RNA sequence: CCUCGGCCGAUCGAAAGGGAGUCGGGUUCAGAUCCCCGAAUCCGGAGUGGCGGAGAUGGGCGCCGCGAGGCGUCCAGUGCGGUAACGCGACCGAUCCCGGAGAAGCCGGCGGGAGCCUCGGGGAGAGUUCUCUUUUCUUUGUGAAGGGCAGGGCGCCCUGGAAUGGGUUCGCCCCGAGAGAGGGGCCCGUGCCUUGGAAAGCGUCGCGGUUCCGGCGGCGUCCGGUGAGCUCUCGCUGGCCCUUGAAAAUCCGGGGGAGAGGGUGUAAAUCUCGCGCCGGGCCGUACCCAUAUCCGCAGCAGGUCUCCAAGGUGAACAGCC
RNA sequence: CUGGGCGGCCGGCGCCUAGCAGCCGACUUAGAACUGGUGCGGACCAGGGGAAUCCGACUGUUUAAUUAAAACAAAGCAUC
């Protein structure tokens, strides 16, 4: 598993064409998007709920997203 | 601690009180450090029979059974660089 | 007295450029407050000419002639001098102490003592300077 | 206390054998079998007796997967000999070619005004 | 057809020697690091370039462009930084040569890390309450592989020049062949945080359907202190030896420079860097491992190689509970 | 272990100096009083000793299934 830092980074690796699916989890103090690939599952964590639902909208499209409620 | 037997106070009563002094002698020089030659510093300790080493330059020397140099050694050392000296001049 | 003269040619005793040979440009017997050791600001090479042969061409005679060169400042205890000298007038206004703050300028001191290192190398002179250290 | 068991068929605490513990996220104690420890390069002049720096002590056949940079440093006899030894054959080389030259010449001089 | 070229000889020989690379959770009547879920990893292949990044895109002479920035010509460019130890994501290269790792005894003494034990509190459940005891018992996680930081070690470097000798260990031991002091560098990092990760596991309290839903939900999975303690492991440093404690596959680094590439393109050869695509065949695997699955005519007080190892007493892996 | 004249600090103005104050901590040793029907290493664990003689120097080994010994080996000595 590799964290990513960055937003850019992270569409990046979402819009890879190996990229599979997407899926968001909401602790207690974070929101983890993790996208997994062949090799790696990426992780971004954000500790900001506004900068979270930007990156629900901004999430491409066709992939597949799954909330972990 | 002890009067006369020294070293070899480790074998007790063990073996007879002759083969203790002539082995007391050998064990003594057999665990010398001697001072090297080549960097001047005290380290010339013994790796095996015969063969001696010295822990700062790492230099390994053929030596003697027990002793760093046998008297053997020295006059022939001495003998061979006579019949040089002649066969030159 | 003293010896490490601008002209001289020192060997470099460590680092990326340990066994080559270079020249030295300017000397600072004393120390200055940036660096309070004696040095010298050298120019060397990097990449030896290959040797070249009758049997050659012109043209693979030219691509087997050129230097790669570097700029450096050594502290003495890292070089070791040469009685052999060599006088190539290396400009001093390119190739400087200051010219470590800026890459561009780097660029032009290793180019500058690329290219007079090449018209000395042609000529035949300083046969010593270009050969290779075997070591 | 709980105990542990050897998850491999073989029940000899051989040198392959070599085990440390691990707390699992189940909350139990299981062995996890270790690498042996790697050795970085001994230099090849032969009287150093410490190991070279700038390059990873691992096992020899870990080797070929890593980068050439953890494997060398950047210097002449880079990741097979040490500076120390290197800075010493460069003199060694200099010097010896310099009383060559020197030989040379001086017999040279001689013959000619002998 | 030239050039190179020693097999210092076939082959067999270890389910405890060497030998790349997997670990958490769940699942059976009986399997499981092998099945399912999840997260990784090694080796091999990719020719017809898989995509990026690197190589590798500068300088001089002028002209136009207000000037920026473009047109022509010429010359470079098989990377870069640090005084150094060495560092950075790659950073061409054959025959040949040198070296390393694999690859080394036994014993002792110290130190680091972990597991276990221990002590003081906070939760949840349970036991006792004839009298006391704010008590007694249980339980109170974070795999590999990456990233960062502690911590340990260093005969690694730079300044500098020490007697009124100093530094220092339990012991030693160290220094003009460079002490102490200051500042750096490297290796290991099984420890901590982090991605993995709480979604899972466990504890406890409830609500469902029906024999099983990895059902659903609430709360928790906390804060500290100790030590010549025991075990494992990593280090450092010694003692002993007329005893010096494997070999080979396999992998890597260096020396050299025979070669290859392209003339200034937005380019070439090349790349041990990042990601992407495909594959990993054959055999073993149940269970006993012994006062009943083995040998001794048997369920025979005999024999038969190992691993883990709690509390109290106490020198103890003694005996006793 | 920490400290030494809202938060800092430009400062003479302070002087920690028979090591002072506060906080933290584990394991022992020695001495004393008292006390029991002198019983207490209370179980468990756990050498009887001395004077001599013979043989072998010692450690080691041996007839598995009647002999563990003074037998064998051993270092040392000597010979070929
Ligand atoms: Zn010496």
């Amino acid at each position: 598993p590799r964290k990513i830092e960055e937003i850019k980074d992270f569409l990046l690796t979402a819009r890879r064409k190996d990229a599979k699916s997407v899926k968001i989890k909401k602790n207690k103090d974070n929101v983890k998007f993790k996208v997994r690939c062949s090799r790696y599952l990426y992780t971004l964590v954000i500790t900001d709920k506004e900068k979270a639902e930007k990156l629900k909208q901004s999430l491409p499209p066709g992939l597949a997203v799954k909330d972990l409620k | 601690r002890t009067k006369k037997v020294g070293i070899v106070g480790k074998y007790g009563t063990r073996y007879g009180a002759s083969l203790r002094k002539m082995v007391k002698k050998i064990e003594i020089s057999q665990h010398a450090k001697y001072t090297c030659s080549f960097c001047g510093k005290t380290k010339m300790k013994r790796r095996a029979v015969g063969i001696w080493h010295c822990g700062s330059c790492m230099k390994t020397v053929a030596g003697g059974a027990w002793t760093y140099n046998t008297t053997s050694a020295v006059t022939v050392k001495s003998a061979i660089r006579r019949l040089k000296e002649l066969k030159d001049q | 007295g003293k010896f490490m003269k601008p002209g001289k040619v020192v060997l470099v005793l460590a680092g990326r450029y340990s066994g080559r040979k270079a020249v030295i440009v300017k000397n600072i017997d004393d120390g200055t407050s940036d660096r309070p050791y004696s040095h010298a600001l050298v120019a060397g090479i990097d990449r030896y000419p290959r040797k070249v042969t009758a049997a050659m061409g012109k043209k693979k005679i030219a691509k087997r002639s050129k230097i790669k060169s570097f700029v450096k400042v050594y502290n003495y205890n890292h070089l070791m001098p040469t009685r052999y000298s060599v006088d190539i007038p290396l400009d001093k206004t390119v190739v400087n102490k200051d010219v470590f703050r800026d890459p561009a300028l780097k660029r032009k001191a290793r180019r500058e003592a690329k290219v007079k290192f090449e018209e000395r190398y042609k000529t035949g002179k300083n046969k010593w300077f270009f050969q290779k250290l075997r070591f | 206390v709980q105990r542990l068991t050897y998850r491999r068929r073989l029940s000899y605490n051989t040198a392959s054998n070599k085990t440390r513990l691990s707390r699992t996220p189940g909350n139990r104690i299981v062995y996890l079998y270790t690498k042996k420890v790697g050795k970085a390069p001994k230099s090849a002049c032969g009287v150093c007796p410490g190991r070279l720096r700038g390059v990873r002590a691992v096992r020899p056949k870990v080797l070929m997967r890593l980068s050439k940079t953890q494997k060398h440093v950047s210097r002449a006899y880079g990741g097979s000999m040490c500076a120390k030894c290197v800075r010493d054959r460069i003199k060694r080389a200099f010097l010896i070619e310099e009383q060559k030259i020197v030989v040379k010449v001086l017999k040279a001089q001689a013959q000619s005004q002998k």
